[PDB]
């Protein structure tokens, strides 16, 4: 079935205007009416837009509709950070049985903070963990923003290749972002290195933590 | 208020069915079309259908066509749809939805939008149910700095998602962050837990991460103690 | 027996304009149309797909009730068919459409010396109704090449226009209200029936 084309990322600052576009055919937004939806992490979709343009009661007046042809667009004008969340467009598709067709999605990010650089705490693996005959290293990262950080685990000085998994960032309590990586190995590698080092890259400075059986 | 309430999460295996319900207050369950909408992790919405509760009349969306079946029982103001053949790749949230425009004709239907939406059941779908082992991460002199340390638990090959983490059975909620899960090369999840504390604290509080793992029945409570 | 409650429908106090035309379904009832059809309150009784002297033996899924203001030289535009500003653009029926449209002179409900502005009209719109659609949106309406981006002027226009109704107007520019009657049939037990 038919697709409606949103863009996958949008962003602005607060008391910025952003507009997220909704493209789609001449059996959908060419012949029906536009809808919008809001989500914010962890619930349920909220209506934003419908008819075009019509607001339901309680959302506030900063949030726009607009159709002409076969596209729409949804204008956010004066951003806050509340704002932060995925959009989704939607309208009734004429073909064969008629059906809802969703857009792709579009999250917005607000960028509304100033460059704050990562803490960094790595912990070695854990007494029990070692006796089960396993061994994680966890390196947490917290407290940044803007939200990407590359991340790098090396074994002394040698880089670390394998067993590297890593979370991708996203918001703690205080809107500030987090993100989490991992290093496995049997205990005999953590047993017979120096250190290890979990060094993390945001804004193109590093933070780094070691850790050592030691 | 008007309000669609739906029933708990539902762990099924492959080629199982499920059937799911909505249950509708505050208004005239019969004035209003519902809709069923899902959503897989991390990925968009995805409509799956109409009822009309007035007729019990259908419109399915085709890819379902087949394997969905939606029904009502206005005596109860509950709308139901039931899903079979179930596969691995139909694990996702699943919400009823009510359609906007009252008292549509369903020959001449019109769709408008969807305003009240129920609070999503999550289905799973899997053969495999393992639980988690569950590690503390000690709070230590390199987890601690100037009057604040920070404690976690690790939430290793557990199978499927999701895991909730809370502290102290909920009592421990400031500076608590518990972080999405990775998935490792092995097929199982791992996740982490963090809270940062004040490092006065270490010697009288005590810290508890209780981990729920539904799919495998499990829940494991684990004491994070410094090393 | 519940007796139909079209009384309701014909009685309320302000009606819908006709660009956010109000509809009522009425179930579960049983209703006497020579009643209605035998009134002479209404100047407008035309019904389509039916007999209006059959009504009273036939049952219906449901009935709906859609109502609405317009003006008199506009009623006649309330029928399967019809081309003009109110049947294009406010409000459509289906050329299949099997119901009836009754219409009466509200001028002493509904004008006021000065003007009653309170009901609108859709004057622009850039492609026509589907029978039975409800366009309730307020985009600027681009009249000509500009983009309009929600600024009004030159070929830029609001897309609502208010009748002007006053009690010494003609009665092609005075107010009349109207109810759509539509008889619904689905695969369904029937709910509304004559006596
Ligand atoms: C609502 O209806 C009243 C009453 O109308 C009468 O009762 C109905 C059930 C039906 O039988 C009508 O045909 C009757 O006329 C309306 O009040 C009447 O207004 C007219 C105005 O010309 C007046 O001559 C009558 O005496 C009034 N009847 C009574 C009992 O007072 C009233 O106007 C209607 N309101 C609206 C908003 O349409």
């Amino acid at each position: 079935q038919s697709v409606l084309t949103q863009p996958p990322s949008a962003s602005g600052t607060p008391g910025q205007r952003v507009t997220i576009s909704c493209s789609g055919s001449s059996s959908n937004i060419g012949s029906n009416t536009v809808n919008w939806y809001q989500q914010l992490p962890g619930t349920a979709p909220k209506l934003l837009i419908y008819s075009n343009n019509q607001r339901p009661s309680g959302v506030p007046d900063r949030f726009s509709g607009s159709k002409s042809g076969t596209s729409a667009s949804l204008a956010i004008s004066g951003l806050q950070s509340e704002d932060e969340a995925d959009y989704y467009c939607a309208a009734w598709d004429d073909s064969l049985n008629g059906y809802v067709v969703f857009g792709g999605g579009t999250k917005l990010t607000v960028l509304g903070q100033p460059k704050a650089a990562p803490s960094v705490t790595l912990f070695p693996p854990s007494s029990e963990e070692l006796q089960a005959n396993k061994a994680t290293l966890v390196c947490l990262i917290s407290d940044f923003y803007p939200g990407a950080v590359t991340v790098a685990w090396k074994a002394d000085s040698s880089p670390v290749k394998a067993g590297v998994e890593t979370t991708t960032p996203s918001k703690q309590s205080n809107n500030k972002y987090a993100a989490s990586s991992y290093l496995s190995l049997t205990p005999e590698q953590w047993k017979s290195h120096r250190s290890y080092s979990c060094q993390v890259t945001h804004e193109g400075s590093t933070v780094e933590k070691t850790v050592a059986p030691t | 208020q008007v309000q669609l309430v739906q029933s708990g999460a539902e762990v099924k295996k492959p080629g199982a069915s499920v059937k799911v319900s909505c249950k509708a207050s505050g208004y005239t369950f019969t004035d209003y079309f519902l809709h069923w909408v899902r959503q897989a992790p991390g990925q968009g919405l995805e409509w799956m259908g109409w009822i009309n509760p007035d007729s019990g009349g259908t419109n399915y969306a085709q890819r379902f066509q087949g394997r969905v079946t939606m029904t009502r029982d206005t005596s109860i103001s509950t709308a139901y749809m039931e899903v079979s053949r179930l596969r691995s790749d139909d694990t996702a949230v699943y919400y009823c939805a009510r359609d906007n425009e009252r008292y549509q004709m369903q020959n001449y239907y019109h769709y408008y939008g969807m305003d009240v939406w129920g609070q999503g059941t999550t289905v799973t779908v899997v053969s495999r149910r393992l639980p988690p082992s569950v590690f503390p991460l000690a709070p230590s002199s390199k987890s601690t700095s100037g009057g604040t340390a920070a404690l976690g638990c690790l939430v290793k090959d557990y199978f499927p998602e999701p895991v909730t983490v809370s502290w102290n059975s909920g009592a421990l909620t400031s500076g608590v962050h518990t972080f999405p899960a990775v998935l490792q090369s092995s097929g199982l999840y791992s996740l982490s837990s963090v809270v940062t504390v004040p490092s006065s604290s270490l010697g009288t509080q005590t810290y508890i991460c209780n981990v729920n793992h539904k799919p495998s029945n499990t829940k494991v409570d684990k004491k994070v103690e410094p090393k | 027996t519940n007796l139909c409650p079209f009384g309701e429908v014909f009685n309320a106090t302000r009606f819908a304009s006709v660009y956010a035309w109000n509809r009522k379904r009425i179930s579960n009832c049983v209703a006497d149309y020579s009643v209605l059809y035998n009134s002479a309150s209404f100047s407008t009784f035309k019904c389509y797909g039916v007999s209006p002297t059959k009504l009273n033996d036939l049952c219906f899924t449901n009935v709906y009730a859609d109502s609405f203001v317009i003006r008199g030289d506009e009623v006649r535009q309330i029928a399967p068919g019809q081309t003009g500003k109110i049947a294009d653009y406010n409000y459509k029926l289906p050329d299949d459409f099997t119901g009836c449209v009754i219409a009466w002179n509200s001028n002493n409900l509904d004008s006021k010396v000065g003007g009653n502005y309170n009901y609108l009209y859709r004057l622009f719109r850039k492609s026509n109704l589907k029978p039975f659609e409800r366009d309730i949106s307020t985009e600027i309406y681009q009249a000509g090449s500009t983009p309009c981006n929600g600024v009004e002027g030159f070929n830029c226009y609001f897309p609502l226009q208010s009748y002007g109704f006053q009690p010494t107007n003609g009665v092609g520019y005075q107010p009349y209200r109207v109810v759509v009657l539509s008889f619904e049939l689905l695969h369904a037990p029937a709910t509304v029936c004559g006596p």
